[PDB]
């Protein structure tokens, strides 16, 4: 997924 | 065989550094074999069995052996096997490049698709002309002879520094000390869980489980501010480097092929089509949560501003960096009386597990069964094989890496192993998969809690998973996960929303001690509480797809000044100064360079399937389910995008939807  | 499992999967982890770099010469001179013999045939003698089929044939056989050679270097404990790992993946990634520049390879593809009856072939076999036509021109192999060699030439560099800029992360034991008063209002749990030195301090190392706990619940705002600049300047010496030439060279590698921009190269492969409409989608976005961003920092400043009164603290009067998490977890409890640190006992590894595995064996019609004494890279990595439940037939495995350790990626990824795709002998392969996470571990003698952030990340990474093993192409490019950039986080991203179901939540959930289930009242308000910070959540994301665009668009362009102009910009909230997010951006060298809006925007179409198809006719209908896994995970890359959007929903996808789902039009 994406940065958190 | 379909229905069987034995020997199916061979790819074996118990390889030692010598026994990879000898594999790793044998297999450039196998493939090599392949494609000489290809290219050493004449042009009027090409036909579809030893040249296309010729090809498809090593293009399994490479990938697969190549899997067993890249990807111990991101979760293997032996720093030799990681160090050789990585010399395997720079030496493939440079044979790779030579073996897509040959003239002669293409010269001989692009005259079947122009002589050949091509309505005697599969459509898949069409389409991998068509692809494979366009990844040549994508390569200047239809331009003269001395400009594709210095397109070969900057390939490998490029091949070489993105490689490089994510061992550098990888690798990374940056650490911090602090004592028990600097570390205030963090639970013992966390405290008595971690190494002290001589002088009674504490470590705490600069990894998931360790600095979001951290940022999220230290009352000591000093101790937060060096978190926070040790955690965004990791590799700043080395990675800027890297972006100082990688960035010039993906510019320069465009213009040779004819774009303007690194951007409008990579965006033609995508479902965007053109760089013009994707900043068309983030500025319109980004004006319709700008009203949401003001409320929640005009909120956050004052939770900052009584705080700094009650306690004794210099009140500045601006959010900094380490400010936000530890203020947006205050509006989390105080709004929507979602304590975390309360919530986690209710979802151990265990029941979370079970439980993700038994909502989609119903959903997708499928059939889990872990594999007692598993052949795996590591002793805390669990095997499960996957079946169809109606027709047994044995689709594909995938291991589960929940827990991190030393050299182990530190963010959360799903690596393809093996594609669901055709053998030379008529038969299928069994897709493989893996899901590499790190979540917390088992402390105070207890189980692995998991925050809801955490099982959202399980569910999410499980959506890769799927994808990769329902998927059952032809050819080896078009299986797995190899769709548009753009759509791969359609499959992932929309599991996510069956961890707001009031319903599946109920099925997720069991006390670790008592085994009771959670309060009616905290689950509805943890289905209310989706939205909360939802304007600075996103506006950071539309920040990092801005700088994205903006770092692939001009030239001599600072990195670090962008992202910190975009930060005052859009977000609201400055970058801290000698920080360096982009030298610790692990996606402009992981694929999504130029492309990390689609997080975004394959967030519009998961929203517009889940409300129109699923929320209709029920989240657990077996009828949707497999309608979804048959339409949009069983064809993978062999369609286009929008073609299986188009296939599932009936029209064309609109934000109507992903609007209304975050509380805008
Ligand atoms: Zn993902």
């Amino acid at each position: 997924i994406h940065p958190f | 065989s379909s229905y069987t499992v034995a020997g199916r999967n061979v790819l074996r982890w118990d390889l030692s550094p010598e026994q990879i770099k000898t594999r790793t010469e044998e297999l450039i001179v196998q493939t090599k074999q392949v494609y000489d013999a290809v290219g050493m045939l004449g042009i009027e003698e090409v036909t579809y069995e030893n040249c296309l089929q010729a090809l498809a044939d090593v293009e399994v056989k490479y990938i697969v052996e190549r899997t067993m050679l890249d990807f111990p270097q991101h979760v293997s404990s032996d720093k030799e096997v990681r160090a050789a790992s990585t010399e395997a993946d720079k030496r493939l990634s440079r044979f790779d490049i030579e073996m897509s520049m040959r003239g002669d390879i293409f010269e001989r593809i692009v005259h079947l698709q122009e002589t050949c009856d091509l309505g005697k072939i599969k459509p898949e076999a069409r389409r991998y002309l068509e692809k494979s036509i366009k990844m040549g021109k994508r390569n200047g192999l239809h331009l003269p002879e001395q400009v594709q060699n210095e397109i070969k030439s900057m390939k490998k560099r490029m091949s070489e520094l993105c490689i490089d800029f994510n061992k550098n992360l990888n690798e990374d034991d940056t650490f911090l000390v602090f004592s028990k008063a600097e570390l205030g209002a963090l639970p013992d749990d966390f405290i008595d869980s971690l190494e002290k030195t001589d002088d009674d301090k504490y470590k705490i190392t600069l990894k998931y489980p360790h600095y979001f706990p951290v940022m999220k619940k230290c009352c000591i705002p000093e101790t937060r501010r060096r978190m926070e600049m040790a955690f965004n300047t990791r590799c700043k010496e080395e990675n800027t480097i890297i972006l100082q030439q990688l960035l010039p060279l993906r510019t320069k590698v465009a213009k040779l092929l004819g774009y303007s921009t690194h951007a409008d190269f990579v965006l033609e492969m995508n479902t965007a089509k053109s760089t013009s409409r994707v900043t068309a989608f983030l500025d319109d976005l980004s004006q319709k949560l700008k009203p949401l961003g003001e409320a929640e920092r005009e909120f956050i400043l004052n939770l900052k501003k009584k705080e700094c009164k009650d306690r004794g603290f210099e009140y500045d009067g601006k959010i900094n960096a380490w400010d936000l998490y530890y203020y947006m977890t205050q509006t989390e409890e105080l709004k929507y009386s979602i304590d975390q640190e309360f919530l986690k006992e209710y979802f151990p590894i265990e029941v979370v597990t079970e439980g993700l595995l038994n909502t989609y064996q119903e959903l997708l019609g499928l059939s889990f069964e872990q594999m007692t004494d598993a052949h795996v890279w590591n002793k805390s990595v669990t095997l499960y094989t996957v079946k169809d439940k109606a027709t047994g037939e044995v689709l594909g495995q995938f291991y589960l890496d929940l827990y991190p350790r030393e050299g182990k990626y530190n963010h959360a990824a799903c690596f393809g192993l093996q594609p669901g795709c055709l053998l030379p002998d008529g038969s299928r392969m069994m897709a493989v998969a893996a899901l590499v996470v790190n979540f917390s571990q088992p402390v105070a003698g207890r189980p692995s809690l998991l925050r809801h952030d955490e099982v959202r990340t399980y569910f999410h990474e499980f959506g890769h998973v799927m994808h990769q093993i329902c998927a059952q192409t032809d050819f080896a490019r078009f299986s797995g996960t190899n769709v548009e950039t753009d759509f791969v986080e359609v499959p992932s991203q929309m599991l996510e929303n069956w961890v707001w179901d009031v319903d599946s939540l109920r099925r997720l959930s069991k006390h670790y001690k008592d085994g009771s289930p959670i309060a009616d009242d905290l689950l509805e308000k943890l289905v209310a509480s989706r939205l909360v910070n939802t304007g600075l959540l996103t506006l950071r994301q539309i920040v990092l797809s801005k700088v994205d665009q903006s770092l692939h668009t001009n030239t001599s362009l600072d990195a670090a000044s962008e992202y910190a102009k975009y930060c005052s910009e859009i977000l609201g909230v400055a970058a801290t100064p000698g920080t360096n997010m982009p030298a610790t951006f692990g996606h402009l060298a992981g694929g999504y360079d130029g492309q990390y809006y689609g997080y975004l925007w394959s967030e519009v179409f998961s929203m517009d399937m889940f409300y129109s198809c699923f929320k209709k006719e029920g989240i657990m209908n077996p009828e949707v389910g497999m309608k979804y896994r048959n339409l949009i995970l069983k064809p993978g890359g062999s369609l286009d995008g929008m073609d299986m959007l188009h296939n599932f929903l009936k029209r064309e996808p609109n934000q109507k939807a992903f609007l209304m789902s975050r509380g805008l039009h």
